[PDB]
């Protein structure tokens, strides 16, 4: 597979604490930094807010959650987010079967519970709600991970 | 009876994907559109069916989520649902009339874990798990808002 070095990056990852004493799995910027890490990806630095910032600036924003498939097929790194009034979030795009058609398959570590982490199982529309899927911003890296 | 508790929520037989549960007073139920889990944690997509027992009459919550299942809680009175629902790493309580279906009061909680129990709501900071008696700080916070 073309995107598998980036599945590994994110099984790896889960387990690790990028922040410490803060496991990755409980926290999404730390689970983020991680996978950058192990791709060797820069990533911009703090917590999920001033991480969107950071690709808002720096990263190429693709159209759309299938762009971001695609992108993230090519075994490019795709990370979507978006800001929150206090704790934001990100997450890993993969490639896979898009979810109501619409929303992309991801990875993402999350400090709301078990119920908004993702091993790969849940797309971000399973993730973020109703509300704010629609409203999802999508970065990808200028080049590629494989 | 502005105490709250926990409404296990399980597959209804007869009712393909539908899950829910009930007490004396109201029915909940959610259906699950998740294509690869008949054993889903959450509830993405609305309505959310309440059923008032007393009256007989029911109602939809058309828009919110996600719903967790394991979030749910009834009032003693059966007047409010109490639901945690969450976006993305943020996460708040939502507590809903149970005729009308409309939102009575909502806490964003996010960053925060948290606990329901007979004596009120516990929310806690800088914590191991997701336990939140793993929790360094823990504020006790009041259901009253909630409730009336």
């Amino acid at each position: 597979s073309l995107d598998q070095c980036i599945v590994n990056a994110c099984k790896n990852s889960w387990d690790k604490s990028y922040l410490a004493g803060t496991p990755n799995k409980d926290n999404c910027s730390g689970f983020v930094q991680s996978v950058a890490a192990e791709l060797g990806v820069p990533m911009p630095r703090g917590n999920a807010n001033a991480m969107v910032d950071g690709l808002e600036q720096s990263w190429t924003k693709l159209a759309s959650g299938a762009e971001a498939a695609q992108k993230a097929a090519q075994g490019f790194l795709v990370i979507a987010g978006l800001k929150g009034r206090t704790y934001g979030h990100v997450a890993v795009v993969i490639s896979g079967p898009l979810y109501r058609q619409k929303y992309p398959m991801c990875w993402c570590g999350s400090i709301a519970g078990a119920v908004g982490q993702s091993q790969g199982l849940k797309s971000v529309g399973q993730v973020w709600n109703r509300t704010d899927r629609d409203r999802l911003n999508y970065y990808v890296y200028s080049l590629a991970s494989c | 009876d502005c105490t709250f508790t926990q409404l296990e929520i399980v597959p209804q037989f007869g009712s393909p994907n539908m899950f829910g549960g009930e007490d004396e007073h109201v029915r909940v139920m959610f259906s699950n559109e998740d294509p690869n889990d008949d054993n889903p944690d959450a509830f993405p997509e609305p309505p959310v069916y309440l059923a008032d027992r007393d009256s007989g009459n029911d109602c939809r919550i058309e828009d919110g989520g996600i719903w967790s299942r394991g979030g749910v809680f009834l009032s003693q009175d059966g007047r409010r649902v109490l639901m945690h629902e969450f976006s993305g790493s943020s996460a708040e309580l939502v507590s809903y009339d149970s005729a009308t279906c409309k939102v009575v009061h909502r806490e964003d909680i996010s960053g925060q874990r948290w606990a329901v129990d007979k004596d009120g709501l516990r929310l806690g900071q800088k914590c191991s798990g997701e336990s939140v008696d793993s929790c360094a700080k823990i504020v006790k916070r009041s259901l009253a808002p909630f409730c009336q």
